[PDB]
């Protein structure tokens, strides 16, 4: 009677992982955030594997990168090596 | 020696091998039954027509389906099957009116 | 089997008939000897050995099988029949056997 | 005439009295309750799951009780009517244990890789007059690939009833007297071992006692 | 004689009808037994298909109402540095423990959620 | 007389939930030089190996403490109508007792 189970909303589940960049507002003024996603060698855009964000998120950061590209604000053919010195949060080999 | 066996077709069956050319095989299929509903067929193959046979008539008697009748004498209603692409629409019939239907089906 | 007897009993005979025959007259008298005998007195000459002419006890001659491993009422006698090449897995069950005892405890 | 001994039987219910070996309790103790993941679940053995704890799936034991109780009173009767038994398995760690229940009873077993036509072929792998296994057991109805152990499929077309203890991944559909239950863990399998043999001794005895008796009249 | 046509019927219906038939002369001796106590499920062939449309299985993912006190512990206090043994029946994990309090708590605490976890852990420390 | 459902409701396996990070105990059952063959309860066995710290201590019949990692490793692959399973539980050595 008592002891049978009952239908309810699936406990246990931790709540689905973010972004990192969630909450966050993305502009094309600020390179520095932008810069953190750009290869420091060649200055290309990393995927989404490497950068690992949202959909959206990854979309909203390549639009901006690019009005930045266009509107003078961050470089292009590289990433600014001012911003080296920075939390790398990108999963990448190269030294090693 | 309750059951009879009556053959359904007779096939020349060709294969081209490595060293041998085309093989003329034979390929049979037989059906086996002795009144009373049981009954099944085979496919049996060889190289020689007797062969075949004799293979197939085994094979029949190993492989037996049961059907049951109204009486002796009917399927107790009407069928319609679709098998992969021949359809049989089958349908019952009183005492008297004879086998009418497809040759291999009469035998059968 | 019945035949094997009979036959062993025949090869028996065989031979005492042989001693009679040669210069060494008793009954008892080795299978070396017999051979001799034999390449005397059946020379083929021919380079196969299998082929040359021979008598023995029938049990050296004939490959046994394993005769029976049902009996009447049906029930085959060893358990693991129906694996078919039984008694290599019976071998084989009792060497498992063997090791784990052994595992337990501690050309 | 002596057939007084086979009918009696039939006539009454559980005269064996297997039910008693078991309770749910002792399978649950046992672990027959657990099941594989429930995406490695099979569609032909969800009327038998209770449901799925965090994905893995829990065994109806009162179903598989019922079963059971079927199952191995027709195992019983099978013995008791010197009949064939013949266990089945491809696990290996059970391997040797099946083994020895083989050997323990009158019956048999078939643990290693099974050839093709050891029952549909039989006349020629044996000799022409061969007596075929009357009852099947299998402990565990898949092969090591988990794909369903041939032997059903041929114990089918010998018109030979398989008994199949059966978890999450198995057809039922070929076995006649299935039993729910955990196939791979050890103690179930022991249980299983430990109920089967205890089943078949008892007839094994409960028929030798019937043919004194009957001499004895 | 005989059939093997795993897929028509059962063995069973099939070794009655030859038997009918007058095929099987014998009986095969497990029949008998069949009649007697026949299995719940009669064993037919099944081809096993894919669920493919809004067909979900009928299985239910089980779940209590102690459940959610255990993830909130979890959640709270890691999963305990006391060992779980399995082996036993009747253990009683850290989880299980305060879950039992809370029962012993509610009904009749009546301070509500997380009121009555607070009072569980006190008991606890207690 | 207890029914299924209250047995399985007041029994270890249900009293845990999910098996992720769960200091367990269990014994050790079959060896082969390297691996160990623990049973932890629980639907299959699992493996880990012998570690240098006290490998001479840990023989068959020993109890030991699994971290446990989920309790049957199952994945359903590109082509795969079912998951493949291994039929091991994944749990990693913390000691001994
Ligand atoms: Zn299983």
């Amino acid at each position: 009677n008592e002891d049978l189970p009952i239908s309810m909303e699936n406990p246990y589940k931790e709540p689905l992982k973010k972004c990192i960049l969630c909450g966050k507002h993305v502009d094309y003024k600020n390179v520095q955030l932008l810069s953190q996603f750009v290869s420091p060698f060649t200055g290309c855009i990393y995927g989404r594997h490497i950068t690992g964000l949202c959909g959206k998120k990854q979309k909203e950061i390549t639009k901006a990168i690019k009005r930045a590209q266009i509107m003078g604000f961050m470089p292009v053919t590289y990433k600014d090596p001012a911003y080296l010195k920075d939390p790398k949060v990108c999963n990448i080999r190269y030294r090693e | 020696e309750d059951f009879d066996t009556r053959i359904l077709e007779v096939r020349n069956v060709f294969t081209m091998t490595a060293k041998e050319g085309r093989k003329k095989s034979i390929r049979v299929l037989v059906a086996v039954g002795n009144g009373k509903g049981a009954a099944g067929f085979s496919i049996g193959k060889a190289t020689d027509r007797m062969d075949a046979f004799r293979k197939a008539k085994n094979r029949a008697v190993h492989h037996l389906h049961y059907i049951e009748r109204y009486e002796d004498h009917t399927i107790f209603h009407d069928i319609s099957l679709r098998f992969k692409r021949t359809h049989i629409k089958m349908k019952k019939q009183p005492k008297g009116y004879g086998l009418r239907c497809h040759r291999a089906i009469i035998t059968i | 089997e019945d035949f094997i007897k009979k036959q062993i009993e025949e090869f028996n005979i065989g031979k005492r008939h042989l001693a009679n025959m040669m210069g060494e007259d008793p009954e008892t008298f080795t299978q070396e000897d017999i051979d001799r005998a034999i390449a005397y007195l059946f020379p083929s000459g021919l380079f196969e050995k299998r082929a040359r002419p021979v008598m023995k006890h029938p049990e050296q001659i004939f490959p046994r099988q394993r005769a029976i491993q049902w009996g009447e009422d049906g029930r085959p006698f060893h358990y693991l029949f129906y694996t078919g090449k039984q008694s290599y897995y019976s071998l084989m069950h009792d060497v498992y056997g063997m090791l784990l005892n052994l595992e337990k405890h501690q050309r | 005439f002596n057939d007084k001994i086979l009918n009696e039987p039939l006539k009454h219910s559980d005269f064996f009295n297997v039910k008693e070996l078991f309770s749910v309790r002792s399978l649950f103790d046992a672990r027959v309750h657990l099941g594989h993941k429930a995406g490695c679940r099979h569609r032909f053995m969800e009327p038998y799951i209770f449901g799925s704890r965090l994905d893995h799936d829990i065994i109806d034991l009162e179903q598989t009780a019922t079963h059971l109780q079927l199952a191995l009173n027709f195992t019983a009767h099978m013995a008791y009517r010197k009949g064939i038994i013949l266990f089945i398995s491809r696990n290996r760690q059970f391997s040797y244990l099946i083994e020895n229940m083989a050997r323990d009873c009158g019956e048999y077993a078939h643990t290693r890789y099974f050839r093709g036509g050891m029952l549909t072929n039989a006349r020629l792998l044996f000799g022409p007059t061969v007596r075929l296994p009357d009852l099947i057991i299998f402990l565990h109805t898949l092969n090591n690939i988990f794909e369903p152990h041939v032997a059903v499929r041929d114990a089918a077309k010998m018109n030979i009833p398989t008994v199949g203890i059966v978890d999450t991944n198995c057809n039922p559909c070929l076995i006649t007297y299935p039993v729910p239950g955990n196939d791979d863990s050890p103690l179930a399998v022991h249980l299983y071992c430990r109920l089967f043999q205890t089943a078949i001794t008892r007839a094994k005895e409960k028929r030798q006692q019937v043919e004194a008796l009957y001499r004895l009249q | 004689a005989g059939s093997r046509l795993e897929t028509v019927g059962s063995i069973f219906s099939r070794t009655r009808d030859l038997v009918r038939a007058g095929v099987l002369k014998e009986k095969p001796l497990w029949f008998d037994v069949y009649d007697a106590f026949p299995p719940l499920r009669e064993p037919v062939f099944q081809r096993p298909r894919v669920r493919y449309g809004k067909a979900k299985a009928p299985i239910q993912d089980i779940w209590y109402h102690e459940d959610r006190i255990r993830a909130k512990f979890y959640s709270v206090y890691g999963s305990g540095q006391r060992a779980f043994d399995l082996f036993n029946p009747n253990f009683k994990s850290t989880c299980q423990r305060f879950v039992e309090k809370y029962t012993e708590l509610q009904k009749l605490g009546e301070t509500d959620e997380e009121k009555l976890f607070v009072e569980t852990g006190k008991a606890l420390l207690a | 007389v207890e029914s299924f459902a209250s047995m399985l409701r007041h029994s270890p396996l249900t009293q845990m939930g999910p098996a992720k990070d769960k200091l367990v105990i269990g014994r050790i059952f079959h060896i082969v030089e390297n691996d160990l063959y623990i049973d932890f309860g629980g639907k299959f066995h699992c493996v880990c190996r012998r570690p240098e710290v006290d490998g001479e201590k840990y023989q068959k019949g020993t109890r030991v403490r699994l971290r446990l990692l989920d309790l049957e490793l199952t994945s359903r692959f590109l082509g795969a109508t079912t998951d493949t399973t291994v039929l091991e539980a994944n749990a990693v050595l913390l000691g001994i007792q």
